[PDB]
């Protein structure tokens, strides 16, 4: 399922590749938690919440890396 | 997912390398005389898997080493080999080996022969559905007693842990801290994209200036940098949208949080009745709340009574019934029961046996008993023998088993 990837990000996030992080639609992940097919325990929602935040943090990390490198590339091209 | 095999060495009475014959995926019963080493075998398994053995002072660690004559034992290990055809463990292997090795100043886990941290092992088992907040994948006579003699208040706190109140509060705090440092990343991203953007404006004026009449490399790759900038912008927008949907999620969760706790309580009580009804055909039982300040048990074997005013054997069965209910609310792929039938009538031991028989169709059970009712629900039989002050475990027959009880 889709929430299975979020679970992995909560507990064992190393299984998630950069490609996994990039592809993850956090918006529909959140709708999957917010409106589940079957009501879920407070414990499970807490895990799923951290997983979503963890994938989100990794997107920011990769994007900051790529922005820094793009800025270095451009000013290097100036000289 | 189940326990395929256990290997022990140097651990309490199991001095020598002990390779236990691989378990059945259903019900395995371990029998043997008093002081043969049944409890030590369960200790070996909780030592690898249970959170209460995760932090050990040196004196506690040394207490697990074999003590006896002959050469002095100074290291021990216990290895659990899991069947993972489930892929319930997030490891892409059909078998997964988890070994814990201890010495004078060594306490080291190995996952498929590679050092991992205890934090890893905890996460690994949480991935698979073993929650630190459920103390009941492993049930011992101590746990049954501690349940039968708990204050109505301590029952409340237990069910809240199981419900997830501590977990949610902890996950929520971790998320907020992680959210907060992500915001600093997002700010740096935005400043960087602005610096890139001013470089693109400079390049554009430099390009028109030469057209109306700064290294050439930058002018050559201007369209490239502008195309690349949009790819970063699109990912930056996704972060902005993700921030909104996460804030919405945290709000929804804080608001549903009490209905979520109440949802779990209502199901635990419901299984409690169905479990007591199956165990004691006739009567029934139910939970009740406090001033809430506590959770209480009221039960009648007759076709109501408070907890204390009950037979010490009946207190044992009711608490065990509640443990079964908590388990069904939060089921796991295998269970370890150490002499859970010690303090039970013969009639009720067969009731528990008949239950496990049904449960063993879909989960593995590894149990020890000193009484013969549970032998009827078992699929593989193991005998513990204690000779020269060391324990051994062998596969025995059903007939042999009725002989170590
Ligand atoms: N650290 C140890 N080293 C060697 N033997 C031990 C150690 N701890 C306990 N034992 C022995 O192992 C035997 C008890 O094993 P135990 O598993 O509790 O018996 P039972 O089979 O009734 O559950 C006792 O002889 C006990 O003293």
């Amino acid at each position: 399922g889709p929430l299975a990837k979020i679970w992995l990000a909560a507990h064992w996030d190393k299984k998630l590749t950069k490609a996994h992080v990039f592809e993850c639609n956090l918006e529909s992940s959140v709708e999957s938690i917010i409106s589940p097919k079957v009501k879920m325990a407070l414990r499970t929602s807490g895990h799923l919440l951290l997983g979503v935040v963890r994938i989100y943090h990794r997107k920011a990390k990769y994007l900051l890396a790529d922005c820094n490198e793009a800025f270095i590339k451009i000013k290097m091209a100036f000289r | 997912m189940y326990i395929k095999q256990v290997i022990i060495q140097g651990f309490r009475s199991y001095r020598d390398q002990t390779i236990v014959d691989p378990f059945s995926s259903k019900h395995n019963v371990i029998v043997g005389r008093n002081g043969s080493g049944k409890s030590n075998f369960f200790y070996a398994i909780q030592f690898v898997l249970s959170d209460e053995f995760s932090h050990l002072r040196p004196e506690q660690r040394l207490a697990l080493l074999h003590e006896g004559t002959g050469p002095r034992v100074i290291s021990a290990f216990v290895e659990i080999i899991f069947d993972n055809s489930d892929n319930r463990l997030p490891i892409d292997k059909e078998e997964v080996s988890l070994r814990r090795v201890i010495g004078a100043k060594k306490d080291q886990y190995f996952l498929d022969k590679k050092m991992v941290t205890k934090n890893d092992v905890m996460n690994l088992l949480e991935s698979a559905g073993f929650s630190r907040s459920n103390p009941y994948y492993i049930v011992k006579q101590g746990k049954i007693n501690q349940m039968a003699t708990a204050p109505d208040s301590q029952r409340l706190k237990l069910l809240r842990e199981v419900a997830g109140t501590r977990v949610y509060d902890e996950r929520k705090e971790e998320s907020i801290s992680l959210m907060k440092e992500t915001e600093g990343k997002r700010e740096k991203i935005n400043e960087l994209l602005k610096y890139i953007e001013e470089r693109l404006h400079t390049l554009e004026e430099e390009k028109e200036e030469l057209a109306g009449s700064v290294n050439k490399k930058a002018l050559d790759q201007f369209v490239n940098f502008s195309e690349q900038k949009e790819k970063l912008i699109k990912r930056q927008e996704e972060l902005d949208r993700g921030y909104k949907s996460i804030m919405e999620l945290m709000n929804v969760l804080e608001l549903r949080k009490y209905e979520a706790i109440q949802l779990t309580f209502k199901q635990v009580s419901k299984n409690f009745s169905e479990v007591f009804q199956k165990l004691v055909p006739g009567g029934k039982a139910t939970l009740v709340m406090k001033k809430f300040t506590g959770v209480g048990i009221r039960v009648s074997f007759t076709g109501m009574r408070e907890m204390q005013q009950l037979s010490g054997g009946q207190k044992s069965l009711v608490a065990l019934a509640l443990i079964f209910a908590i388990q069904k609310c939060d089921p796991a792929p295998f269970y370890l029961f150490d002499q859970i039938d010690q303090a039970l009538d013969a009639q009720h031991r067969k009731a528990v046996s008949d239950m496990i028989m049904e449960l063993a169709v879909h989960a593995q059970f590894i149990t020890t008993t000193f009484r013969p009712e549970l032998l009827e629900s078992a699929d593989k039989f193991y005998g513990v023998k204690f000779r020269n002050k060391v324990s051994h475990i062998d596969v025995i027959t059903a007939e042999m088993a009725k002989d170590f009880v």
